[PDB]
């Protein structure tokens, strides 16, 4: 139940400056195929990094050009194990049990902005199914929609656009899947 | 970038100087999970839930801090003393959900292109300022190694009120002003 760091390791002893440490651990299918990336940063340029699909340190550029010689002699072994120790670990015994679990419904709202909006708020995971509709049939023309909108407090929000002239007795409707959703939402509108 | 069906973000650290500042996060799929709060030491979770199941020893992120204090000194001569060149901020605000008057809603002020990261983000309500019921998150990495920021403010939506975002940032001539209405 411990969720393992990755390590940031000492580089040899040889206004304002930053320096950054990333570790990446990406997932594919589970823990089928498991890839870990560390970079090492001064300000904004990249300078060493070690890549699970290469095995060992290499330079990025000039600057990190024997950085890479030293890590790979004293840190090799310590690095390539987080693969297991970090990535490994911390999806089957921390992430599984929250993150992949989390579910957030969707709520679903339609405004007049002429144009139709549909908000579809507050959802997660990202993953999400939206499409208009005009009398029970599916709208094929005059459809806009805003880019996946990442709220930042773990959950998602995309509007959905609409073209169209509101002519008298037409029924619109918005159509939401999503996996959090027992059945799809629809809301209706005229 | 890389294709996955997942993304964890582990070890995240950063440290500048001068000024001794420091920050300590893990991420998963884009979203903070917690962050280590250096002055109390200890682990502070993005929401409540979280840190009721799984766990994450404060010292760790302690270690990686102290472990980048001590590469951003050699690095530093390393490249001549180059400092870090000042971005310009990028700041956009929307809301949560669909605004209806009298409904408690949430204005998110979005910052981008963040560095270095320090950096001002505040709120004012028809050109007042506003301190109580705001949230930020900490800073968040991006691919190109700048970052990105968010502040929340809670609000009770009303014809007319005008709500400001406001973004101060060594890379800004003049602090900038996001509005917003209702």
């Amino acid at each position: 139940y411990e969720i393992a760091p990755v390590f940031v390791l000492l580089e040899y002893v040889t206004r304002h400056f930053v320096h950054q440490f990333k570790g990446e651990c990406y997932f594919t299918n589970g823990t089928q195929r498991i890839r870990l990336v560390t970079r090492y940063i001064y300000n904004r340029e990249e300078y060493l990094r070690f890549d699970s699909d290469v095995g060992e340190y290499r330079a990025v550029t000039e600057l990190g050009r024997h950085s890479a010689e030293y890590y790979n002699k004293q840190y090799l072994e310590r690095t390539r194990a987080e693969l297991d120790t970090a990535c490994r670990h911390n999806y089957e015994e921390t992430e599984v049990p929250t993150s992949l679990r989390r579910l957030e419904q969707p709520n679903v709202a339609i405004s007049l902005s002429n144009t139709l909006v549909c908000s579809v708020t507050d959802f997660y995971p990202a993953k999400i199914k939206v499409r208009w509709f005009r009398n029970g049939q599916e709208e094929t023309v005059g459809v806009s929609s805003t880019q996946l909108i990442r709220n930042g407090d773990w959950t998602f929000q995309v509007l959905v656009m609409l073209e169209m002239t509101p002519h008298q007795g037409e029924v619109y409707t918005c159509h939401v899947e999503h996996p959090s959703l027992k059945s799809p939402i629809t809301v209706e509108w005229s | 970038d890389i294709e996955a069906d997942h993304v964890g973000f582990y070890g995240t650290t950063v440290y500048q100087s001068p000024g001794d500042i420091g920050q300590y996060t893990h991420e998963f799929d884009g979203d903070e999970l917690f962050y280590v709060d250096l002055d109390k030491k200890k682990t502070v979770w993005r929401l409540p839930e979280f840190g009721q199941l799984i766990l994450f020893e404060p010292q760790g992120g302690l270690q990686n801090i102290a472990a980048e204090k001590h590469n951003l000194g050699i690095l530093t001569k390393r490249s001549n003393f180059t400092p870090a060149t000042n971005e310009a901020p990028q700041a956009t605000v929307f809301p949560k959900s669909p605004v209806l008057l009298g409904q408690p809603n949430t204005l998110i002020c979005f910052v981008d292109n963040i560095f270095p990261p320090v950096i001002n983000i505040t709120w004012l309500r028809n050109s007042k300022s506003v301190t109580d019921g705001v949230y930020e998150t900490s800073f968040l990495v991006n691919r190109d190694h700048s970052f990105h920021k968010l502040s929340y403010l809670t609000f009770i939506p009303s014809d007319d009120d005008i709500y400001d975002c406001k973004v101060e940032h060594w890379g800004l001539e003049e602090p900038v002003l996001k509005h917003w209405s209702s």
